[PDB]
């Protein structure tokens, strides 16, 4: 029990971590398309 | 890694010229030297080029001093001397430098020269 | 045809004379032509305040000991 | 600094539903109230805010709570049409879904060096519904819950 | 934010090319003037250019 709970604790800490990169990513895109619209 | 720069400047011949960004600008522990090359220092601090000529005595040895003309670095040059003109030294005015076309050197041509606006006004700093 | 004058110089002063031109600092575009990179062709109607600039660029960034 | 004349639209807005000057608003008018400002709120939602306002069972609210409430409305309004702007960027295709090709498209644009394999990852965990991408619904969820914006 | 802050301007500075605008006097139909005078109008600044053809 207590390694499948760590195993989901890492899988949740990665999903973490991957929002935090989209997060930074949809940031930059839509600073660029803030700042280099037609 | 500064100390070990240093440590290795001065016993190796295969490597005799450092840069300093006002580090050296205090009383430190480096070694000999008999050129100095000040480019683009503090506005109108007579302590930091006294500090600096102080870095190469201890013509045995000659510094240089690298401003722009029709610049602020003139009239910073000029206020910044008077301490050491005072102390007796005497600054000649080098406007050729023989043999400046004799060997290539970086920025020959115009375009590398333009291309290096874009890059230093790359900075936007706001 | 055009009359006027033409002033040779450093291409630094000839540069700083198109800025001169561009920035209206002396309230018009009296900087006609421009034939070489270190020549140009100005009014001679109005040389006395572009001396005066060019004099007070030169003893701004000198620091005069006096 | 939140609005200058925006507010007086809110100051309308609330003495629409208090014309007898009693400083007070009843609680099952708030749907109203905000769709006379534009706002188009679901039944959940309305639901959700009306159990805040109410926790303690009074049934009205005064002006410093409706005007809160209509400035936060105003805050995540705007927040979510960046977002939307945000995922139509992302939806360069009109295709309504954020893709393993849209994000891997995006992640190069922008010059990272992310991995395909993390690129899988990425939109297994942001499927919820179990389609095999992340819808606008769910973008606006985890939008919700960032780290910061 | 320190961290977004040092990238969000690599992209920023990486587009934009020409900051001079172009001081190209694209002047408009000659008006003739007396003693074959002829001027010149910018079309862009407003620049005039007065001179004699023969
Ligand atoms: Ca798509
Ligand atoms: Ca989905």
């Amino acid at each position: 029990a207590v390694i499948e709970r760590k195993e989901k604790e890492k899988k949740e800490k990665r999903a973490l971590g991957n929002w935090k990169l989209l997060a930074k990513g949809l940031l930059i895109r839509e600073r660029l398309k803030r700042r280099y619209g037609p | 890694e500064r100390m070990q720069i240093l440590q290795n400047f001065k016993h190796n011949p295969k490597i005799n010229t450092i840069f300093i960004s006002k580090v050296g600008d205090t009383s430190f522990d480096l070694p000999e030297a008999n050129v100095l090359i000040q480019i683009s220092s503090h506005g109108g601090s007579r302590r930091q080029e006294a500090q600096r000529l102080g870095r190469v005595l201890r013509y045995n040895a000659f510094f240089y001093s690298l401003v722009s003309q029709d610049t602020q670095e003139m009239a910073y040059s000029t206020k910044r001397q008077r301490f050491l003109v005072d102390q007796g030294y005497s600054f000649k005015v080098i406007t050729k430098l023989a043999g400046m076309e004799e060997e290539d050197l970086a920025f020959s041509t115009k375009e590398e020269q333009q291309q290096l606006l874009q890059k230093v006004l790359a900075a936007t700093d706001l | 045809v055009l009359k006027g004058v033409l002033i040779e110089c450093d291409p630094a002063m000839k540069q700083f004379l198109l800025y001169l031109d561009e920035s209206n600092a002396l309230g018009k575009k009296f900087i006609i032509q421009d034939i070489d990179d270190t020549h140009v062709f100005v009014i001679a109607e109005l040389v006395n305040v572009l001396q005066e600039r060019v004099g007070e660029l030169m003893d701004q960034n000198a620091f005069s000991l006096t | 600094e939140l609005t200058e004349e925006q507010k007086q639209e809110i100051r309308e807005a609330f003495d629409l539903f208090d014309a007898d000057g009693t400083g007070t608003i009843d609680v099952k008018e708030l749907k109203v109230a905000m769709r006379a400002l534009g706002f188009e709120p679901k039944k959940e939602e309305i639901k959700k805010m009306i159990s805040e306002i109410d926790k303690e069972g009074t049934g009205k609210m005064n002006f410093g709570d409706f005007l809160t409430v209509m400035t936060q409305k105003m805050s995540e309004k705007d927040t979510k049409e960046e977002i939307l702007k945000a995922f139509k960027l992302f939806d360069d295709d009109e295709t309504g879904k954020i893709s393993f090709k849209n994000l891997k498209r995006v992640a190069k644009e922008l010059g990272e060096n992310l991995t395909d394999e993390e690129l899988q990852e990425m939109i297994d965990e942001a499927d919820r519904d179990g389609d095999g991408e992340v819808s606008e619904q769910e973008f606006l969820r985890i939008m919700k819950k960032t780290s910061l914006y | 934010d320190k961290k977004v802050k040092e990238l969000r301007r690599a992209v920023r500075s990486s587009v934009w090319k020409r900051e001079t605008i172009v001081h190209q006097h694209e002047y408009g139909p000659e008006e003739n003037l007396e003693d074959d005078m002829y001027r010149k109008t910018c079309t862009m600044c407003g620049h005039e250019l007065t001179y004699e053809k023969m």
